[PDB]
DNA sequence: TGAGATTAAGTTAT
DNA sequence: TTTTTTTGATAACTTAATCTCA
């Protein structure tokens, strides 16, 4: 009868319309309105949904590893950056294809995610893939818009751009190997690639066509590399001396490589990609051992246990190297920013993020043992249930729990003192 | 004018709407009152102002604080104060519907909003002064300012009240009258006028009649008249014509009566006589409004209620005459399914429940019997009632199982003198009720006579009696008079409202006197919450003597200790992990010290959290403990008024209003956890609950293993407050009165809610219940404190905890000795519930009684008993199966019809809609009617039973089964087999048994 | 597309095949208050009470229930009439002119667009006295209004205490739509914007909108 | 084709 | 010749249908 139901309604439909791409926010406002609506008028012709699958190989074809001739028209050829793709519909931040939990995300790139996506409409989501802390973006779905023109906003914007193609003629042109090998060169691309894909005017669901090799021939052994502040990750090694590429320790859990076996490893023309399918729990436990007892898998990475002070604190604050409390808390107040910030923030929450210890495992450490505190501070502590020691990753974090509860009690001590 | 006591109020719902009151006078004056009809408001000073439409008026309502009551979760102790605004208020008053933005109070009703601003009691006496009183029309007064005539209160008076009870009888034939084809035959009334004359007349259609028959009729002594002017209110007995009987009726029914009774005539006599009334002659009963003004014809409407739970679907109808005249008509029907939990709520069953006595015999004969009623066989008020009932009755019910038609009816001063057209039986005690009879309608129908006639007249005259005799005996008048008081509202609706809208009277009355404004903001969200806790049975069987302690209106004891209200909530502080937990308890340890906070660690919310503690302030006391200390101080003087009644009436009347004022306490807290009410706060539920539950923890722990030894009696534990420190000893040892020779040891058991079982190593019921009254005695001085009392209910004998809610025992109340008798009592077995069986209640009361005489006398050394009761289950069961000589009554099961089905395609459903289309009568959205599981009679023993629920037909009063069809005695067999199985110890012999006539395996609790 | 046999005056009856489920149990509703009805004339031609039950049912996809025909002169079908001289026809036309954009305009006959039907709850009346036959049509009424929302999506009415006890009327859950004439809301139904609300629902059930132009007559 | 776990509906105690 | 007001909670048991692995 009034407008608030029919807005209700609309806006109702508008996110049915959109629901392979949402998250739990969007689950369950959609559930509310669900609710709101067989009740009001009685009977609604959709349901109440729980199971929350994500699915976005349905906007693609099957993938094309054989020689194909194209379609005339207009082609925009794009490559594809190998690693996990991080889809993202609006107002959040970015989800896992086919996990659906979502992912804490750097406030830049989440900028960018609030601004550039979906310039108007026309984007339902951006493809993010995240490769070696580097977050770049691929092929998106377009249905108003064109990719080129989200690409040129994405540059205005000062965004990292894949390297796009204009090819028109068609000639009844067939795509093969050669011309794969020959546009991948043209392209550069010093990152690793796996597949392109091309944009035509008109139709709506992407092609994308990967050419490649099998090439079964060796592994040898593995080890770790560096990336940035406290970020490893492992890399195979071979006997001629280069090196496979590993999207993340979830590959390797899978491929439980061990020792100097055969299996099998697909190779292209610039770089080679362990095989994406397949001891069981203890492929963890005999790669820590292999690999060093202080060492601990977190999230998608790796990271070492070492000796955490006003450094980290510091280097986590993004402030210069600091030495007493004083000139500390004088700094902390001099700028805005960063006193705002920590007080929008737990002492605990940011006492964690600065040791960087994953979140679910650090808490369930935490609330299998006991503490004594005093003056709000925490002096003694220790295990109650043993039987969770069975990680070694819980067993490195808890050799550092020291140096946390140092953290801990100077974050108390100092934020006393900023009230 | 002068002294008037009010009767009933009623609006106007014409173009211009009026309030009217009808009052009575000391002489018997009926006087109407006629005032404005507004629409309330409250607003703001600042809105009031911003108001470019000046309303038609105004009132200062005063200074009021606005408290928004939403509920936040705090992660820190970092909490912000509740948003208070004091201002002040103007309550307006509006011709038409105004739609102000900024308007609180948006909850109340424009009526409540009139009774409490002009001070004006809904039931009551004033001494009106003719100054504010204009007269309008000969007897119908007006008054523009309401506020000053009610000034002057007087004492109550008693005035005369006219009654008019009717019932209807029309002639069906299939199974239900229609008002196009089947003409009404009988029309019996009982009419009481404002002299206190009471005239019953019976009105006999002369169409269904020859000649001869009206001859003879007359020549008897029936009054035959030809038009209403004749008709004369003195003649038990009148002969006319369908016309004349519609006619008078209708003229008695457009009388400025008082009350109009009937049982199930709104939905059938009163539309019936309509109906024919305009489609023999079209003419319409007409209402007048008291000033002459507004003129209204009778017009049945249907009001429907929906359910708080699920789609919410539908689960009460009910049927309503319109009228403006002040008569108040009322259907007993509705009343007694709402009050009243029975198996079935028809007028016979209602009667044989209410009406019963015990009778000693007399004399005998070769094919009567003498009977005789009064204060020295059963209690005192049964045999008065009794003959009172007999006065009209016909049929009188002997054991439950014997209908005898009345021969020869004696009222004496103390009771009744009734011989029976029954077989001799033995015996000198029997029990006597006015329930079903042995006449089919129909049949007499077909044959109407003159004999049959005069007998159907009695019929309907009896019935037309037993509206006067229910209304007398549920106290319907003084129910009326006190749920008007209480609830603030007309004296046409109080049985109209449930909970959540009966309070809002009371609600509106506390709140102008605490001049206090309730607001909510957020959306509320709902979140799963624990309840009471239950503890498991340790035994099976005790042969032991079992006390009984319970806690006194627990849960409205707990909100007034606590102070749990929306509005007095501090806040709830949650944790994630350990270090934040014990941080924020250390805190919380010192920020509010609890002399004046309280706080309840709760179950988390959140499987994330693990941690939650709400924090309540009890340094002013909020809306709902006022609330419920109201309730609680009528329900202690209306169980007052109970202690003092010698009659039967009235200790059930009072009974039952302390019965309704306790469940409105009860409400009223579950309302305090209803998402959709007014005043949800999951916290202050949440705390209730946890409170009770740590409040009954505590008493189990104190009384388990507890034993007194000489002159001392020693609890478990410590006489500890269990929410913070209290300066109270807590010496377990507690000096005893009892003499010293008294050395006994407890035991808990089992407990519910409130309710602690303790079992003691003794046997003597009077040692038990002097024990159990020092025990109460001592656990009310120092085990408590505060506002949380206990009593001792009752001691129980040959206790049998089926199970975690179910038990059968002999309970001896408090007020009774070791001769008095014990009162069997059932919880939660199968012989309170409704869907189980009569059989099977008679099976399993044998069963247990036996297995009860077993085990007292000293058995159980072997499987000696077990193999006795494997012989006789078999034997009775294979004996009925194959005599199939009880009836179908023994075998019939009840359910409740609604609509409340998260499936729409419910199997409960699809039965009773289908009766509905292939039936002429109706089953309601709320009405119980019968089923059973019937199958072909070709059918022989079946050990597996499936596709079945599909088999349940539904019987009604009129319903033979065929020689084709029997009852399927599998169902009712395998339910009572697995029943006694688990009252037994032996497994294997229990289960081959079991798995040879029922392919399945038994369950074993 | 035959009919069906009563000993009462009309006789005669449009009874499709989809309405076979009706008949059966209609007449033993009609029956017994025929020949009480007929005894008195009524507003509608007694020889027209039922003509919307030969159409085919399953193609509708929303339909208007009215209370009662019009207390003086009738065609059968709700809002229907040769006059354009009445209170809720009027507004009706108006607000859906005002929706669709469209100012000239002779006739509406709502029954020729194609998945909406009209029905009256009560099929006859009196002449200048409405509401006047509710207890010779109730249990028909009622039993016709569930066949038919029995497959339809949405049912659109027009009264709020008029229609107040629908929802326990029929028991099978239904997208039901009160509305709310004016009366003495002084041109209210200007407000109810009810016809984008059923569009927008016949949306959200993946249903083809209804389109209120072909209902004209040039 | 059996056992066993799950879900919906009904009833009572509190 | 057609219009304002509704609506307590959780816990524990039995019986039956329906789907999944073996
Ligand atoms: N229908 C009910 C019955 C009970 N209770 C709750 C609140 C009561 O406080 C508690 C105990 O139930 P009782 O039947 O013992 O009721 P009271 O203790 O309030 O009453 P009494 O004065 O008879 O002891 O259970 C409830 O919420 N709803
Ligand atoms: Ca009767
Ligand atoms: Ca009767
Ligand atoms: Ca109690």
């Amino acid at each position: 009868t009034s407008s608030a139901d029919l807005t209700n309604l609309k806006e109702l439909l508008s996110l049915y319309k959109s629901l392979r791409f949402s998250d739990s926010v969007a689950i369950e406002k959609y559930n509310s309105l669900v609710e709101w609506g067989t009740s009001t008028y009685w009977k609604i012709g959709v349901q109440k949904v729980t199971n929350v699958e994500t699915s976005i190989s349905d906007y693609y074809d099957e993938v094309k590893n054989k020689p194909f001739n194209i379609d005339p028209g207009y082609y925009i050829f794009l490559p594809v950056y190998f690693g996990s793709v991080f889809i993202y519909s609006k107002g959040k931040n970015m989800v896992e294809l086919g996990s659906g939990n979502s992912f804490q995300i750097p406030d830049e790139i989440r900028s960018a995610c609030n601004k550039v996506l979906d310039s108007d409409n026309g984007i339902d989501f951006l493809r993010f893939v995240l490769l070696n802390n580097r977050w770049i973006m691929e092929d998106a779905i377009s249905k108003y818009q064109s990719p080129v023109n989200i690409f040129k906003l994405a540059s205005e914007y000062g965004l990292n751009i894949p390297n796009y193609l204009e090819i028109e003629i068609e000639e009844d042109t067939l795509f093969d190997d050669e011309l794969y090998s020959i546009m991948e060169r043209s392209f550069d691309d010093t990152f690793p690639k796996i597949s392109i894909s091309y944009i035509k005017l008109g139709e709506l669901k992407r092609q994308v066509v990967d050419f490649f090799k099998f090439s079964f021939m060796y592994i040898e052994s593995i080890k770790v590399d560096r990336i940035g502040d406290n970020i490893f990750i492992p890399s195979v090694i071979t006997k001629s001396g280069k090196k496979i590429l590993v999207k993340d320790v979830d590959h390797l859990i899978r491929s439980k490589v061990r020792e100097h076996t055969f299996v099998k490893v697909k190779k292209k023309n610039t770089f080679s990609i362990l095989y994406d399918y397949d001891t069981r729990g203890e492929v963890i436990k005999r790669i820590i051992d292999t690999i060093g007892r202080d060492y601990y898998v977190n999230g998608k990475y790796f990271s070492k246990v070492g000796i955490a002070g006003l450094k980290q604190l510091t280097n986590k604050l993004d402030i210069n190297e600091c030495a007493t409390v004083d000139e500390l808390v004088d700094e902390i107040n001099k700028s805005g920013t960063v006193k705002r910030k920590i007080k929008n923030q737990s002492v605990f929450d940011l006492s964690r993020e600065c040791l960087g210890y994953p979140e679910a495992d650090f808490i369930t450490l935490v609330n299998n043992m006991r503490f004594k505190i005093e003056n709000c501070k925490v002096v003694n502590f220790n295990i109650e249930n043993t039987n969770c020691l069975n990680n070694p990753s819980i067993e490195t974090i808890y050799g550092n729990f020291n140096q946390f509860v140092s953290i801990f009690n100077t974050v108390t001590d100092v934020k006393k003192r900023l009230f | 004018g002068m002294d008037v006591r009010c009767i009933n109020w009623f609006e106007s719902h014409g173009e211009n709407r009026f309030l009217y009151l009808k009052s009575r006078c000391r002489n018997g004056e009926t006087v109407f009152i006629r005032f404005p009809h507004y629409f309330y408001y409250v607003v703001t000073d600042e809105i009031y102002q911003s108001l470019s439409p000046p309303p038609f008026n105004a009132r200062p309502m005063g200074k009021m604080r606005t408290i928004d009551i939403d509920e936040t979760i705090s992660y820190n102790l970092d909490i912000k104060d509740r948003k208070c605004s004091v201002a002040d208020m103007w309550l307006i008053e509006e011709p038409k519907k105004r739609s102000i933005q900024n308007a609180t109070m948006d909850e109340f009703f424009n009526i409540s909003w009139f009774y409490i601003s002009n001070g004006i009691s809904p039931d009551g006496c004033y001494s009106l002064d003719e100054q504010y009183l204009t007269k309008i029309n000969n007897g119908c007064y007006h008054c523009d300012d309401p506020r000053n005539c009610f000034a002057k209160e007087i004492p109550r008076f008693d005035i005369p009240r006219s009654y008019l009870f009717l019932d209807i009888e029309c002639h069906f034939d299939k199974k239900f009258p229609s008002v196009f084809i089947n003409p009404i035959s009988h029309t019996s009334y009982c009419y009481i006028d404002l002299s206190g004359k009471r005239l019953l007349f019976t009105l006999i259609n002369e169409e269904m009649l020859t000649e001869q028959e009206i001859q003879e009729a007359v020549d008897r002594g029936c009054l035959r008249i030809q038009s209403l002017m004749e008709m004369d209110y003195e003649r038990e007995l009148v002969l006319c014509s369908e016309i004349v009987l519609l006619r008078i009726a209708k003229q008695l029914l457009e009388l400025t009566f008082d009350y109009v009774v009937t049982f199930n005539g709104h939905n059938f006599d009163l539309r019936y006589i309509t109906n024919r009334l305009e489609l023999l002659t079209g003419e319409k009963i007409i209402f007048r409004s008291p000033d002459k003004k507004e003129a209204v014809h009778l017009c049945i409407y249907e009001r429907n209620q929906s359910s708080h739970k699920g789609v919410c679907g539908m689960a009460n109808t009910t049927f309503h005459v319109n009228n403006n005249n002040g008569t108040i008509f009322f259907d007993l029907y509705s009343f007694i399914q709402k009050s009243e939990k029975l198996d079935s709520y028809k007028l016979d069953s209602i009667s044989k429940n209410a009406f019963s006595c015990m009778g000693k015999v007399l004399n005998r004969g070769v094919r009567e019997m003498t009977f005789i009623g009064d204060d020295t066989t059963d209690a005192k008020g049964k045999a008065d009632t009794f003959a009172k009932v007999l006065t009209t009755g016909n049929y009188v019910t002997v054991d439950e199982d014997i209908i005898c038609k009345v021969i020869r009816k004696d009222i004496l001063e103390n009771g009744f003198k009734v011989v029976l057209s029954c077989p001799t039986l033995p015996n000198d005690i029997y029990k006597l009720s006015f329930g079903k009879d042995d006449i089919d309608l129909a049949q007499m129908y077909k044959d109407y006579n003159l004999n049959i006639a005069l007998d159907m007249a009695r019929y309907c005259i009896h019935d037309a009696c037993l509206c006067q005799y229910l209304w007398e005996y549920y106290g319907v008048e003084t129910k009326t008079d006190a749920g008007a008081a209480t609830y603030v509202l007309p004296q046409s609706m109080v049985f109209e409202y449930r909970a959540s809208t009966i309070i809002k009277g009371p609600l509106l009355k506390l709140l102008l006197e605490t001049k206090t404004i309730l607001v909510r903001s957020e959306t509320k969200q709902k979140f799963p919450y624990e309840g009471g806790k239950v503890f498991a049975p340790k035994q099976k069987m005790f042969s032991n003597n079992v006390l009984i302690f319970d806690y006194n209106s627990l849960y409205p004891n707990v909100c007034i200790f606590g102070n749990l209200s929306p509005e007095t909530l501090v806040g709830v502080v949650v944790s994630t992990n350990r270090l934040e937990e014990e941080i924020n308890n250390q805190l919380l340890l010192q920020k509010y010290p609890p002399p004046r906070y309280i706080t309840v660690h709760c179950e988390p919310r959140l499987p994330n959290l693990i941690s939650e503690i709400a924090i309540f302030d009890r340094s002013i006391e909020g809306t709902i403990p006022r609330l419920l200390r109201t309730f609680l101080a009528e329900r202690a003087r209306y169980k007052k008024m109970l202690k003092q009644a010698t009659s039967s009436t009235e200790k059930a009347i009072y009974d039952s209003m302390q019965y309704t004022y306790k469940i409105v306490a009860n409400s009223v807290y579950g309302l305090m956890g209803f998402r959709n009410s007014a005043l949800y706060s999951y916290a202050s539920a949440k705390s209730c609950t946890s409170i009770g539950r740590r409040m009954i923890l505590y008493l189990e722990s104190v009384l388990n293993g507890a034993e007194l030894s000489n002159g001392m009696l020693r609890f478990a534990n410590t006489l500890s407050n269990p929410f913070y420190m209290d300066d109270r000893d807590i010496n377990p040892i507690v000096k005893t009165s009892l003499p010293i020779d008294y050395r006994f040891r407890f035991r808990s058991v089992y407990g519910d809610t409130d309710s602690v079982f303790t079992e003691i190593d003794s046997q003597d019921v009077d040692k038990s219940i002097e024990i159990a009254k020092e025990l109460e005695r001592l656990i009310n001085s120092r085990v408590l404190f505060n506002n949380f009392k206990i009593e001792f209910e009752a001691v129980y004998k040959n206790l049998i905890m089926q199970s975690k809610k179910k038990y059968t025992t002999m309970k001896y109340s408090a007020s009774s000795n070791s001769k008095s008798v014990p009162e069997r009592i059932n919880k939660g077995t199968s012989e309170t519930r409704r869907d189980v069986s009569k059989f099977h209640k008679n099976m399993i009361k044998t069963y247990k009684t036996r297995l009860s005489e077993m085990l007292s006398e000293g058995r159980m050394n072997s499987n000696q008993v077990c193999i006795d009761i494997l012989r006789s289950l078999e034997t009775d069961l294979r004996s009925e199966f194959d005599s199939r000589s009880s009836p179908l009554e023994l075998f019939m099961l009840s359910r409740m019809h609604h609509s409340n089905y998260k499936s729409a395609d419910n199997p409960n459903m699809y039965l009773v809609t289908e009766y509905n289309k292939n039936n002429p009568e109706t089953i309601e959205l709320g009405e119980r009617y019968y089923f059973a599981y019937i199958c072909p009679a070709n059918v022989p023993w079946t050990k597996k039973l499936v596709n079945i629920k599909t088999y349940e037909t539904i019987i009604d009063r009129s319903f033979k089964l065929g020689s084709n069809q029997r009852i399927f005695y599998e169902v009712y067999f395998k339910r009572l087999t697995s029943e006694i199985v688990n009252l037994l110890d032996n497994k294997v012999l229990c289960i081959s048994f079991f798995q040879r006539m029922f392919g399945s395996r038994p369950t074993f609790y | 597309m035959n009919s069906v046999t009563i000993s009462h005056a009309p006789y005669t009856i449009t009874y499709h095949d989809d309405w076979e489920p009706v008949m059966s149990q209609l007449v033993e509703f009609y029956n017994e208050v025929a020949s009480w009805l007929l005894r008195d004339e009524t507003s509608p031609i007694p020889d027209k009470f039922f003509i919307q039950l030969k159409q085919p049912l399953r193609n509708k996809r929303v339909c208007v229930c009215g209370i009662d025909p019009y207390p003086k002169d009738g065609t059968g079908v709700p809002f229907e009439s040769p006059n354009f001289t009445k209170k809720s026809i009027k507004e009706i036309a108006s607000s859906i002119s005002r929706l669709t954009g469209v100012i000239d305009y002779k006739g509406y006959n709502l029954n020729i667009i194609d998945g909406v039907i009209p029905w009256n709850y009560y099929l006859s009346c009196k002449l200048g006295e409405t509401k006047s036959h509710a207890i010779y049509w109730d249990k028909i009424s009622k039993l016709l209004l569930q066949h038919i929302t029995k497959h339809v999506s949405v049912l659109y009415c027009l009264g709020k205490t008029d229609f107040s006890n629908i929802r326990a009327k029929l028991e099978s859950p239904v997208t039901t739509i009160v509305g709310y004439h004016p009366a003495a809301r002084d041109h209210q139904f200007e407000k109810d914007r009810s016809f984008e609300i059923i569009n927008v629902l016949l949306e959200l059930d993946n249903k083809t909108p209804i389109n209120w132009a072909q209902g004209f007559i040039y």
